[PDB]
């Protein structure tokens, strides 16, 4: 309650390790837990922080606020203070906390806090009202429907959209549990991923070219001469990688270390290049830190990345700023790529809009040999501006070509890497189908009997989201109406009622989640899940560093770890089949005899590539068995970078810093493969929107807001600052539409209609906008198209629309700052 | 015992009419290790004090990791050089963008019409680097 | 926050008056408000309570818990402690607080408290998602549709269900504002009331007989020889009337006062008679207080009240235990009622199931002359057991006949009164139609373009609620689907799209509320309202005692008093008609030039019966103008009993204690009129359910839960105690169905299906049950029938159904008490 003090952890308070729940960087934290009616003393040796609160602390001594504290009430009814604070000795973050990780304590479950509306028990929409139901009933209904569908339609009738990521709502236990359930037991191919509408990858091209997307260390960002940030706003989206590794390089604090590693190499002041249509907070901050002369913002025309990289590739080849020995010994296809990808600087400039002098300068900084003879160490970092860009596959083809020719993989201070989104934590059986299926289109077209959203919310985050919602709400309603007729039915009769409604266009919808979410508008069944700290969980960050987040409290009510929900489902289905005398079907549901999450770790990550093991695709590789919970605990928040190379009791886990340092790539022949990258303009579907409507509807992240705001929607500070999704608009465009900060606009096109509050931004180009994605009040995705690349990767950043004033929200004008988020 | 509130001192800052529009005054509260600013904004804001209800005051220590922020007269914000947090002086220290999880703490001023005095009497929010606002 | 101390109010803390938000009794409270960083001292003269917290306080010295405190954040951003505690000097409650009123502090709006989800701005379901919208846009859409409906269909196309009550979400300002808008301006007859599906009264019969239902003082309960509680559970439903007035009588603490007023009258120990099929906590507490010998529980068969009162009336007439001079001078119809209502004790006993000896005893206690010659003073209190009983009109006819013949109106210590539900606060224009309309049936049948629920939630509280919801959700869906096709439409075009969808079966739904509620499942538009303390509000309690609740804090966001929402709509409609050049229609919307709620009090209550006033029906009567806010403030929480008789500066408001004490009734001739009361058994609709199914599905209140739990659903203590609606069941019946406390059952019949958690209760009769009504998790009303009496009053207590085990909720077993709520 009181805003002007905090309770210090006692010197002997319990302390556990926790990786941040949220973004890829995976900053390390400590959780202090102690009884509510104890506290630490201000003297440094009388509190667990070892800090002297008897007088003012200096800058950088601590990160501690009330938002980093809480009081939990456990299953035994006893109350405990918690404090969740960053670990000063963690190599990832060196004691830094983002505004998002900083709120972890506040977003732990408590009966009266921000977590108050956590799912605590199964919820059933019994035709015309939400009620609680038992887990046994829920499993009878859910497994009963799956069983009926398997028995009559086979697996093709059972649909999922499921996380494949790490951190909270993911990780190695959870991805294995769900993957084993969906792929080995049920054996359904009707599965999409949390952020993309098929069972596919963000990185098909780079992987096929032999370069897995997480190939370096965070230390490489400290060793680089030049950093490219491509389709990426890292201060906001990978905060502490940018703050703890990128900025020290720009500031000159890593120059010593470069020169120590490389005695005979010049290291100029580091420089940074951003390829982004939009001038972001990251551009502004880079210029404040390094100066204007060390930052190059290539403010390309939306969707022109391929043309940019083809023009750069062409130029470095014509200048001879490539590594010919490297290409000759370790690559295939270079000569072909030179021809297919040829594009002059003048043509490049005309397509991208970037002037020729700036294209040449980027190449000069990045690829022209240093005075000491070596090529610059240029780390090429990319994210969703090109992963959700104009033809995912082709852009990566174009970029990786430039990288391979310039030998910017496998050398320290280089890498062509994803910056990442969530943390990573994938261990799954192979996908069981032989084709890519656009799951959302299939649902819209009326296929499937049961759909489970598991740790995602595509109502807010699908492409073409309005078409999806329309269809799902309708299909859901058919089931609701069918259930309505029933009175006094057994569970088995209800299963039959619902099954029949699905033959008539219906769809049974389950959500497995922390919260009701907007999915509750269509769901029939919701199951409560547990997040890290309420469970043990393993995951890795953007340099493959695996850590254990330790359990320290109980979940709300009967919430359960997702891997144990998957075991519960499997065991229900098994029992049903055993009882029906179907031994062969029963046996498909074996191998879920799990009592704790660690069981799922042992069954999945730790079996990969082992004798007698089934086929398992794991980020841990075949040395995953060397990792145990205990060994991770002893490693601390530093963990180990995967893959593990050895272990013994005296040296602990020893891992891998950088990939591809010996020139052996993940292809048949061990070489890196160049690929053609044709420039075909924008897709027709997108070009049609652009031809009809005025504004480029760019979209993405805000620093303060995490994802679909599942926690933030309950946070009064978050809600005061961002009550509605906002749209950055050019002020001249604003005046033309007679809107200002805190007005509400409709944004629309052929695909849909949504709303935002207007946020005038001087740095936005005329005819361009930027709307917060994924949010709880004004869903941006309504106006994204259905267009996807060859692998069903959406162009989420590729849509145009018109904007119409709704009116002036005086309350937003009184409460919300519309001041500039670009620091100068 | 019996006491749930902190024992804040009452410190005179200045008289309101000495303050010029958008020209910050520096002072310490609630002790000499806690730097603060008062500023007359020039137009009324919620909870502003003085004759034009436009005077506001803050702890200038960033609530992220405690560097002293600087007041920017062009934007009426406090900017942190540490990790680029920026706070809105016209929105009770609302974080515009940054890495803090707390708004910039407001120093509560009494304005006495009788004397024209502005007195610091408390703090809304927790000042960086402290177990309690009053050490 | 910390659960082991509280912040005392400073000696100089601001103090305002507040009447409890909730039940009829209208207990008085004080609100202490002071800056967050101040506090009082423990010495009694250093805190505003004047209590000595330097050592343990004795019993009865205070009612103070953390739930009675809060910290509000005002529109200026400043934080203030509040403390809301009962007024020791208020006559109503003498410093008592029920568990419901006691939580008021916790249920005041704060950004992080139990009121966190309060509506703060207009919410729009823009076809496929919830968003914020402006007040201006909301009015343009809502008034635009009303205008279009008026223009094309007339008023018959605009529907409302609106509060008519007092206290929070009602009161004299609010009932006038809404009634003026609906009846004088829009002039729609398509209006029902929050608790009943037509524009009618709960008390047609008693009113028509000349006896308004609130005819005594709370002091009368202190002066009575015998109190009847008919269809009434007062410890739970009118707690502090029962505790502060009834019990002192039963305990002998009022004997002196009776004897002082009536020197030559015997006053035996007081006794109490309950007519209730169910053995309630009220019955158990009465027996603990007074002993078994002074309590009579007439445990009648469901629906048999008419037969009971006809048997009693017959008997007291045959015995001569009536007041013949009274009948002769002041009544009409007696001789006819003796003939029409004749029923022997034996027949009475057969129908009611009460033994003859108990029927005789009730009559002996209540009506046989005392030794000193006077008839007992017998106060007849009744509530929803008979208002929602088997033929509301006939039961009241039967009861009032007994009361009139025995002269139990108009004498001190008597009265035939409603116990009440909400507080009262009615000032309205006359209803504009000439017929009663069953609104829910009309909606189900597809009538109406626009329906507004205004401070009610019939999703949870309609009779035949499942039929209602089915229909409204479907009709709502038609409108959502139509809106879906729009892109870039003006408000006027969207009005047209929606109007067209309503010609195709659709219905536009608005909710004007504190919270989203279940209505959010169907609503297209929700508007934020303000409750007492965020506004000034006037209302009266069950003895007509009017008080002012004083504003002391701001509402959330742009939430507004309901009367000012009504002015806003009226002024929007006026502007639209003015703009369309329709002067005559514009003028219908005059008279809403209101800036504050007090404007509505002046325009309504205080104009009633005044020269050049329109026709106004007001519980204040024609001396209402003598009441002002300032005069009520000076009265304090003691207020004045209405009607006011005089006012001057030296004596303040002086009012009316008891009605009918001169024997002049509210009929044409001034006499009380007897009425025939035929016994016709149960209604056929209800008898058919009884014939088909096993359990009487009785329903009603729980002491701890307020109404539809709109606040309590957010209160962690409340949700832990009552996570799901419960159903009291006989233990033998439980064993037959293999259920015990914490199991979940389905309850169903031909009207619908719902769920409850099983609560074994030894006192429940075999074949009977009792389910909590109105709740957020398991709506009881699904299984109530559509049957209503001649005035469209539902038999909500008249339904039968079957019960089926769903399963054991282990979590409920671990966390919910299933121990007895009947104190012994
Ligand atoms: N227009 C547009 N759309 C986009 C994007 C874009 O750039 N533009 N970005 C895309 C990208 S990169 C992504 S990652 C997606 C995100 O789309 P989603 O995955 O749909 O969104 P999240 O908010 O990550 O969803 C996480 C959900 O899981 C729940 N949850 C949290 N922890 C747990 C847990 O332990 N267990 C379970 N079972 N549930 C849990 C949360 O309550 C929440 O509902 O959006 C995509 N959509
Ligand atoms: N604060 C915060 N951080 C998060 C998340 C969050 O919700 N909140 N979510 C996490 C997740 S799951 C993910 S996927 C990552 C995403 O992290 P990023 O991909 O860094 O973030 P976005 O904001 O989606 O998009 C990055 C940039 O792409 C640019 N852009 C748009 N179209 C184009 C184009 O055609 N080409 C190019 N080159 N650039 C383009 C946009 O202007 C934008 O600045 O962030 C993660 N980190
Ligand atoms: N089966 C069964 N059904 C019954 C009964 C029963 O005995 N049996 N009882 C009936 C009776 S007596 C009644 S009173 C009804 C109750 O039926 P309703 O009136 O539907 O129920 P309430 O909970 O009183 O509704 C109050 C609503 O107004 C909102 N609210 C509160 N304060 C305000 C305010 O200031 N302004 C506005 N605009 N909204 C506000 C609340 O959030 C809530 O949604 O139920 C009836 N239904
Ligand atoms: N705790 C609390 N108190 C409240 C409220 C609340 O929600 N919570 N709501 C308020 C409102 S709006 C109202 S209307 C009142 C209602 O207050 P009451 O009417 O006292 O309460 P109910 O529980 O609805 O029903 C009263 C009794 O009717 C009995 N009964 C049922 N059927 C019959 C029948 O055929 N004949 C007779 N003689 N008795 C029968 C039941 O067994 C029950 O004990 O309570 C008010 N007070
Ligand atoms: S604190 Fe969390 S949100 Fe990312 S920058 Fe660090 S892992
Ligand atoms: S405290 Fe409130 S709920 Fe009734 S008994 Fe008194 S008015
Ligand atoms: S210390 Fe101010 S932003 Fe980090
Ligand atoms: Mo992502
Ligand atoms: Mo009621
Ligand atoms: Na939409
Ligand atoms: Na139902
Ligand atoms: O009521």
């Amino acid at each position: 309650a009181p805003n002007d003090r905090i309770t210090l952890p006692p010197a002997n308070a319990q302390r556990t390790n926790m990786t941040c729940h949220f973004c890829i960087v995976g900053c390390g934290y400590h959780v202090y837990k102690w009884p509510e009616l104890q506290e630490g003393g201000r003297a440094p040796e009388q509190n667990a922080l070892g800090l002297d609160f008897r007088k003012q602390l200096p800058p950088l001594a601590v990160t501690l606020t009330p938002a980093m504290t809480n009081v939990v009430t456990e299953h035994d009814g006893r109350r405990y203070d918690i404090m969740v604070v960053p670990d000063k000795a963690c190599v990832v973050n060196s004691g830094l906390s983002s505004t998002r990780g900083g709120k972890m304590a506040s977003y732990m479950y408590t009966p009266t806090g921000d977590g108050k509306q956590r799912l605590k028990a199964p919820r059933l929409y019994a035709a015309d009202q939400w009620v609680d139901t038992t887990w046994d009933h829920a499993m009878a209904l859910y497994a009963g429907l799956i069983k009926k569908t398997l028995d009559k339609d086979g697996p093709q009738g059972v649909f999922f959209s499921c996380f494949d990521h790490g951190g909270a709502g993911g990780g190695f236990e959870n991805t294995w549990g769900t993957g084993k359930l969906m792929f080995s037991a049920i054996q359904t191919p009707m599965v999409r991923i949390h952020n993309r509408p098929a069972y596919n990858s963000e990185c098909h091209a780079t992987r096929e070219m032999g370069i897995g997307e997480l190939n370096n260390a965070y230390e490489d960002a400290q060793l680089a001469d030049v950093i490219w940030s491509i389709g990426n706003n890292p201060y906001e989206s990978q905060t502490n990688y940018f703050l703890n590794h990128w900025l020290p390089n720009l500031q000159g604090a890593t120059t010593s270390k470069k020169k120590e590693r490389f005695p005979n190499e010049n290291f100029p002041q580091a420089r940074i290049i951003f390829v982004d249509p939009r001038e972001t907070p990251s551009v502004a901050i880079a210029r404040h830190v390094a100066g204007n002369d060390r930052v190059l913002h290539l403010a390309i025309e939306p969707g022109t990345d391929t043309a940019l990289f083809n023009g750069l590739f062409t130029y470095v080849v014509e200048q001879g700023w490539i590594d010919k020995p490297f290409i000759e010994a370790h690559t295939k296809g270079f000569d072909d790529a030179v021809k297919t990808n040829r594009l002059s600087l003048d043509e490049c400039s005309n397509i991208t809009g970037v002037p020729v002098d700036m294209l040449k300068r980027a190449a000069e900084w990045s690829y022209k040999p240093k005075a000491s003879g070596q090529a610059p160490r240029t780390m090429h970092a990319y994210e969703k501006g090109i992963i959700w860009g104009n033809d995912n596959y082709v852009i990566q083809s174009a970029l990786l070509d430039l990288v391979i020719a310039t030998h910017n993989v496998g050398r320290r201070g280089t890498g062509c890497v994803r910056m990442g989104g969530h943390q990573e934590g994938y261990t799954r059986p192979p996908y069981p189908g032989d084709k890519k299926i656009y799951i959302d289109q299939e649902l819209i077209k009326g296929k499937g009997r049961i759909m489970t959203w598991w740790g995602c919310n595509n109502f807010q985050t699908s492409n073409n989201a309005q078409a999806l919602r329309e269809a799902i709400l309708q299909r859901s309603a058919i089931v609701k109406q069918a259930m309505q007729k029933a009175r006094g039915a057994t569970t088995e009769e209800m299963v039959d009622v619902i099954y029949e409604a699905t033959q008539n266009g219906g769809l049974f919808v389950t959500s497995i989640n922390l919260y009701p979410t907007k999915l509750a508008e269509a769901a029939h069944l919701m199951l409560p899940a547990a997040h890290p700290g309420e469970m043990n969980l393993t995951s890795m960050n953007g340099e493959r560093r695996i850590r254990l987040s330790e359990k320290f409290m109980d979940p709300p009510g009967t919430a359960m770890a997702d891997c144990l929900i998957a075991a519960r489902i499997a065991n229900a289905l098994r029992d049903m089949y055993q009882k029906d005398g179907k031994a062969e079907m029963a046996a498909q549901f074996e191998g879920f005899d799990w009592k704790t999450e660690e069981d799922a770790f042992n069954d999945g990550f730790r079996r990969a590539g082992q004798p007698g093991a089934p086929a398992i695709d794991s980020q841990g590789g075949s040395t995953g068995h060397l990792v145990t919970y205990d060994r991770l605990r002893k490693s601390g928040n530093n963990g180990v970078q995967l893959p593990v190379v050895s272990w013994d009791e005296s040296k602990g886990l020893v891992g891998t810093e950088m990939l591809y340092t010996e020139g052996k790539f993940d292809t048949d022949d061990g070489k890196a493969h160049f690929k053609p990258a044709p420039w075909n303009g924008l897709p027709a579907t997108v070009q049609q929107q652009k031809d009809k409507y005025r504004f480029w509807l760019n979209n993405g992240r805000n620093n303060e807001v995490w994802q679909t705001a599942y926690h933030d929607q309950y946070n009064s500070l978050m809600q005061e600052r961002y009550p509605m999704a906002y749209i950055e608009m050019n002020p001249d465009d604003c005046k033309q539409l007679d809107v200002t900060g805190g007005d509400i606009v409709e944004v629309y096109n052929d695909f849909g209609s949504t709303f935002a509050m207007v946020y005038p931004v001087a740095e936005i180009k005329r005819g361009q906008t930027f709307m917060l994605f994924g949010y709880v009040n004004g869903i941006q995705g309504d106006v994204t198209t259905d267009w996807t690349d060859r692998n069903i990767i959406p162009y989420y950043k590729g849509t145009w629309g018109d904007i119409r004033k709704v009116g002036s929200m005086e309350e937003f004008k009184r409460t919300v700052s519309f001041k500039s988020r670009r620091f100068a | 015992a019996g006491r749930t509130t902190l024992q804040y001192p009452a410190t005179q800052v200045s008289v309101a009419k000495n303050l010029k529009a958008n020209e910050p005054v520096s002072f310490t509260y609630p002790d000499t290790s806690s730097p603060c600013v008062a500023v007359k904004l020039g137009s009324p804001v919620p909870g502003g004090v003085g004759p034009n209800n436009d005077i506001v005051a803050y702890s200038v220590l960033c609530t992220h990791m405690g560097f002293p922020t600087s007041y920017d007269k062009s934007s009426k914000t406090f900017k942190c050089p540490g990790h680029f947090t920026e706070f809105d002086a016209e929105k009770a220290g609302q974080m515009i963008c940054g890495q803090a999880t707390e708004n910039l703490p407001r120093v509560l001023l009494r304005y006495d019409e009788a004397s024209d005095a502005l007195t610091a009497v408390g703090v809304d929010g927790l000042i960086y680097g402290r177990q309690a606002n009053v050490i």
